[PDB]
């Protein structure tokens, strides 16, 4: 028995999607709307900021493209492949300055993880022919709800949950005898702030949420592996964004490795009876061969009891 | 009959939500089901204050902060919800419906098919 657990968006669920890849036509057939909506939303999300924080359009020839695009989203037929019109009218947007200015701020607001990758992507995937990629189909973002098990076995039973607040009360039930549990973190929620109250740091909810799930009774024996998930974005923003925003305290320099030592400290903190071990892994949803190097440690860690 | 695998046609089938709720019931989220067809009657009333009175009721069921049937919202669905709260029409849970079925729609459901609940 095995629990993904985690806060909202730390991936619990991309990492079931490597448990897959370790994706048959029929569902790579069923991403292609996933990853549209994915998409257009993203778009959205941006062009809704570019309000909401007073980012000036590189050109103002914008604004139609632009609000063609939150009719879409509206109209609900943002699942559906991109309309010519739309395709570019996206990409067109997704090469203002404006746009860009205002994706730069994008810690002020809440725009999807993938967000980047897909716009990068925008005539990739809107070709009449286009089928899903091994990654595509990673990168997607579909908000979990109650508790899905999936089975498989390795080297000789999967629960995946709902990270939101007001799904921990229906955690309770799967919670008897639970061989490990891997509990992701998203390393780039430092600086953000959860979807459920626009005003929590994501870092210091997981920080809490942890600390809930480390030292429960039900859990004496069974083995706790932290996967400290998302670090390559974590990589890529560190550098222009100081980790103090989360903890005043920190005093070390901004940088990947100084950062990720002091956040792997205060989870390993949050561990109170001496009589017992945790494993950080500094891991990456998204990639494969770190996923499946890591897991594979872990089963060691599993079967070595 | 079939058409089920449109997702409102499930939902406009007395026998479709019935058969959709066992499954999320074992999935632990019919919450979001029930919670919809809440909304769904509340719609139904006229009287102002039975309005009221419900609102408040639903709000405690699957709004409220660690409600007991409490849904997956935002943040700004919920403090909208609230406001609205604030004089009970049959508008108020909209939003909130909305978002709902869409996790329902785009989550729950597929998955909910593609299983012996639905075979
Ligand atoms: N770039 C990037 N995205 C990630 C990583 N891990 C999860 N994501 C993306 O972040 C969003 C949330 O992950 P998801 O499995 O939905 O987390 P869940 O909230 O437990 O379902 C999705 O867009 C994922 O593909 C990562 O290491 N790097
Ligand atoms: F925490 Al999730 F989908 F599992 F947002
Ligand atoms: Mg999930």
């Amino acid at each position: 028995k095995l629990l993904l657990l985690g806060a909202g968006e730390s991936g619990k669920s991309t990492i079931v999607k490597q448990m897959k890849i370790i994706f048959s036509g029929e569902d790579v057939k069923q991403y292609k709307p996933v990853v549209y909506s994915n998409t257009i939303q993203s778009l959205a999300a941006i062009v809704r900021a570019m309000d909401t924080l007073g980012v000036e359009y590189g050109d103002k020839e914008r604004k139609t493209d632009s609000k063609m695009v939150c009719d879409v989203v509206s109209r609900m037929e943002d699942t559906e492949p991109f309309s010519a019109e739309l395709l570019s009218a996206m990409m067109r947007l997704w090469g203002d300055s404006g746009i860009q200015e205002c994706f730069n701020r994008s810690r002020e607001y809440q725009l999807n993880d993938s967000a980047k990758y897909y716009l990068d992507s925008l005539d990739r995937i809107g070709a009449g022919d286009y089928q899903p990629t091994e990654q595509d189909i990673l990168r997607t973002r579909v908000k979990t709800t109650g508790i899905v098990e999936t089975h498989f076995t390795f080297k000789n039973r999967l629960f995946d949950v709902g990270g939101q607040r007001s799904e921990r009360k229906k955690w309770i039930h799967c919670f008897e005898d639970v061989t490990a549990i891997i509990f992701c973190v998203a390393l780039s929620g430092y600086d953000q702030v959860l979807h459920e109250d626009e005003t929590t740091n994501r870092m210091h909810e997981s920080l809490m949420l942890f600390d809930s799930i480390c030292n429960n009774k039900f859990f004496i024996d069974t083995s706790i592996i932290l996967f400290l998930n998302k670090k390559d974005l974590f990589g890529e923003k560190i550098k222009k964004s100081p980790l103090t925003i989360c903890f005043p305290e920190y005093p070390g320099s901004n940088t990947y490795e100084d950062a990720a030592a002091y956040i792997q400290t205060q989870f390993e903190s949050k561990n109170r009876s001496p009589n017992k071990e945790i494993y950080c892994h500094m891991t990456c949803a998204t990639d494969t061969n770190n996923i499946q190097v890591v897991f594979d440690a872990v089963t060691d860690i599993i079967i070595a009891n | 009959v079939l058409g089920w695998r449109s997702f409102d046609l499930l939902l406009n089938s007395k026998n479709g939500v019935a058969a959709f709720h066992a499954f999320l019931k074992t999935e632990f989220s019919e919450e979001n089901l029930e919670f919809w067809l809440a909304c769904e009657e509340f719609k139904k009333i006229r009287s102002a204050t039975k309005l009221a009175s419900r609102a408040h009721h639903i709000f405690d069921e699957y709004i409220r902060s660690e409600a007991p049937k409490e849904v997956n919202i935002d943040h700004e669905t919920r403090e909208l919800t609230k406001t609205n709260l604030q004089a009970a029409t049959t508008s108020c849970f909209d939003v909130a419906q909305g978002k709902t079925r869409t996790l329902m729609e785009k989550d729950s459901y597929p998955r909910f098919l593609k299983s012996p609940a639905y075979r």
